[PDB]
RNA sequence: UGCGAAAGCAGUUGAAGACAAGUGCUUGUCGUUCGUUAAAAUGGCCU
């Protein structure tokens, strides 16, 4: 995906779909950034129950 | 792993001629020891150097640590005990109640704190909280999350008294990286009984403001790593 | 498992085991730790004398070698040195440091 | 899990073996505490993409 | 040279001194007088590649026919030119992407 | 107000003068009049690499800084204006580019242990809360 | 390039000669030497 945004940034400008898919991944990509604080702060209670 | 240590069957320099020259010198001569110790080692820096290994003998440290101490109980240090605290091979027994002995010299216990080997978890975590706060502390909490296991971390905050784990936790909520990861250790510590509400409620504001700063950062970083038809147009001739 | 649980970071690490499985040498760094395998931690003696399970040496150590569960060779970045287990004392160390 | 870990919590530091006994727990929280980094830059990246032609 | 060992290809760069082409190309024959030829580079070299990088125009590898007719020079951008020693007209073989 | 803010910074701009860094760490920024300045009044180069140095010194000297105008700042310019931000070579920029990198980059590795600690600061206010309860 | 854990931390690419092209001048090149620690010839893989 990178990749992509790195040679086809100006395409978004025109496209509008391409647009669509950016934020739709854009929300998603925030939804597993979410799941992935909390599977460390879960991570951190358990050291502290097993320390 | 029963038998050992169990057995019943039992530049060269004159480090004896050097303990008796030390032991000639006259007591609280910092200068004239000094000189005849540096002058019998024959090595310029005044920190350890990876040249004098011949020195790394233990009872020639046993022999001048002793001399120093009663030599200069009273009176000021010399740079023979600087040489000594960089020097690696320092001994063991002696690290029990060095800090104690150097705490009213700064400059000889910040050396100790950051290159004396083998300062006892103990005294390390006792100085660490202590109210003295004299901006040593970060030289203190690299070396003990450098030098000591994070289990034996934890249990000797266990032993270490709930007021002064107190006292520093307000101090880190007033105000980096040994600053956190030692709050951790100190809720590991105190685990799931003891901590004040409202104590506990300005930690929880204070990490949470903290986790918004760090993603703000972490962000800035990755910023920092990221034919028409009709077209009028003016001619010069 | 055993946990590094360190912000020490060093690429001189050497192992050495006995024979028979009792004990671990672990050389890290500096430092030269003594390891009871059943537990998989440090050894701890109920005595507690003349038993020291940390050795702290002048350099790196580069390698560690269990020769006889008696004799125990420590090359470092200056010296190699050879330790008697069972005495606890330093057979002999020569100078590598010119090499 | 997170009201089982708060209420036995107690029960859960009296027994012993714990990593052993929740090692699915552990593994499952690794690799989704693992992937953060990845997911922060891929994050601020597309942050420069939508900012960019919303503003355009 | 030559799988028979009678004949000897030689790229030399004398004629950037002595000549407009900077090398030349000459085959001699060993062990009698009957072959011998001497030809500049530039008229091997293709009116393409003087815009193009020095890969085009450096050879990395030659070869020679037993007969003596044929002589394979290959260069460093992957093409092979068969040049046909009497009349000196070439033929290009494009496989190679590297040298 | 806010086009008086934009033009003393012009002006301070154009003059060298040290005030640009308070007229930036001034308050009376808003984030859409920090998008319009800098789609509009920036053109100059000097000027535009003057603000960005001024900028990544101060985040250096204090990158856990708890204002938000500054980073808010270097966010939108290096989001709207990379490109010639990249065409800048100076030896100095890059310096301060390379220590803005190290200043930067030690938030990386805080922010696994600050959620691990607010995670167990998390089961101690629901446990208390458990506690008071019943 | 040097050191260092992976992170990083410091450091650096100068001359000379010859040739080519453009127009004595300018620029580039190097199956050249000396000094420092320092993309692109339609061209893709067997039975």
């Amino acid at each position: 995906v990178a990749v992509v945004l790195e040679l086809y940034g100006n395409t978004l400008e025109s496209s509008p779909v391409l647009q669509e898919l950016m934020i739709d991944l854009k929300t998603k990509v925030r939804h597993e950034i979410h799941k992935s604080k909390e599977a460390q702060r879960i991570e951190g209670m358990l050291q502290l129950l097993t320390s | 792993k029963d038998s050992l240590g169990k057995s019943f069957q039992v530049p060269v320099l004159h480090c004896n001629e050097v303990i008796e020259k030390l032991s000639a010198l006259q007591d609280n001569d910092i200068t004239s020891f000094d000189d005849i110790f540096f002058k019998e080692l024959k090595i310029k820096e005044e920190h350890y150097t990876e040249k004098d290994r011949y020195i790394s003998d233990p009872g020639f440290l046993n022999k001048v640590l002793d001399l120093i101490f009663g030599k200069f109980s009273g009176n000021d240090y010399p740079k023979t005990l600087t040489f000594l605290l960089t020097h690696p091979l320092f001994p063991l027994s002696r690290t029990r109640n060095l800090l104690s002995l150097l705490r009213d010299q700064p400059r000889l216990f910040k050396q100790a704190i950051v290159t004396c080997p083998n300062l006892p978890l103990n005294e390390l975590l006792e100085e660490l909280f202590s109210i003295r706060n004299r901006e040593l502390l970060l030289d203190i909490s690299f070396r003990i999350l450098q030098d000591f296991t994070r289990d034996s971390i934890k249990q000797e905050m266990k032993k270490l008294s709930k007021l002064d784990v107190q006292n520093f936790i307000e101090f880190i909520t007033s105000g980096s990286t040994q600053l956190f990861q030692l709050l951790s250790l100190v809720l590991d510590s105190i685990g799931l009984f003891s901590l004040e509400g409202a104590l506990l409620e300005n930690l929880t504001l204070y990490i949470d403001k903290q986790v918004e700063i760090a993603e703000r950062n972490t962000e800035l970083w990755n910023l920092i790593d990221t034919l028409p038809t009709y077209t009028m147009e003016y001619l010069d001739i | 498992i055993s946990l590094p649980n360190f912000n020490h970071f060093s690429n001189s690490v050497s192992l050495a085991w006995s024979q028979d499985g009792s004990l671990i040498f672990h050389g890290f760094d500096d430092k030269l730790q003594i390891l009871d395998f059943d537990t998989f931690k440090k050894f701890e003696s109920l005595e507690n004398t003349k038993t020291v399970s940390e050795f702290t040496l002048d350099s790196e150590i580069q390698t560690v070698k269990l020769i006889n569960d008696t004799n125990l060779i420590v090359a470092t970045r200056t010296t190699l040195n050879a330790i008697n287990l069972l005495r606890g004392q330093v057979i002999n160390s020569f100078d590598l440091y010119p090499f | 899990v997170k009201w089982c870990l708060i209420i036995h919590g107690g029960y859960l530091v009296s027994i012993p073996n714990l990593m052993s006994t929740l090692s699915s727990l552990h593994s499952t929280l690794k690799r989704r505490s693992d992937l953060l980094p990845r997911l922060l830059a891929l994050d601020a990246r597309l942050d420069c993409t939508i900012n960019k032609f919303k503003t355009l | 040279i030559s799988s028979n060992g009678k004949l000897l290809a030689h790229m030399c760069k004398d004629v950037s001194t002595k000549d407009h082409e900077h090398k030349s190309i000459s085959v001699v024959s060993l062990f009698d007088d009957s072959v011998n030829l001497s030809f500049p580079l530039g008229s091997i070299l293709s009116s393409q590649t003087q815009s193009l990088s020095y890969n085009t125009r450096y050879v990395s590898s030659m070869a020679i026919d037993n007969m003596g007719q044929q002589l394979a020079v290959g260069f460093a951008s992957g093409v092979i030119s068969i040049v046909s020693l009497a009349d000196l007209q070439i033929r290009l073989l494009k496989w190679h992407i590297d040298s | 107000d806010q086009v008086e803010i934009a033009n003393i910074l012009s002006s301070h701009l154009e003059a060298n003068s040290t005030e640009i860094l308070d007229d930036l760490m001034s308050g009376s920024w808003t984030e859409p009049e920090i998008k319009k300045f800098i789609l509009t009044k920036i053109n100059t180069v000097d000027h535009l690499s003057k603000i960005f140095l001024t900028i990544s010194k101060s985040i250096t000297q204090n990158p856990w800084n708890e204002e938000n105008l500054l980073p808010l700042w270097l966010k939108w310019l290096l989001t709207l204006k990379s490109g010639e931000l990249n065409s800048i070579k100076d030896k100095h920029t890059k310096k301060n580019c390379k220590h803005l990198k190290s200043a930067l980059r030690s938030s990386e590795e805080i922010l696994p242990v600050l959620l691990g600690i607010q995670g167990r600061l998390e089961m101690l206010r629901r446990q208390a809360k458990l506690r008071e309860d019943l």
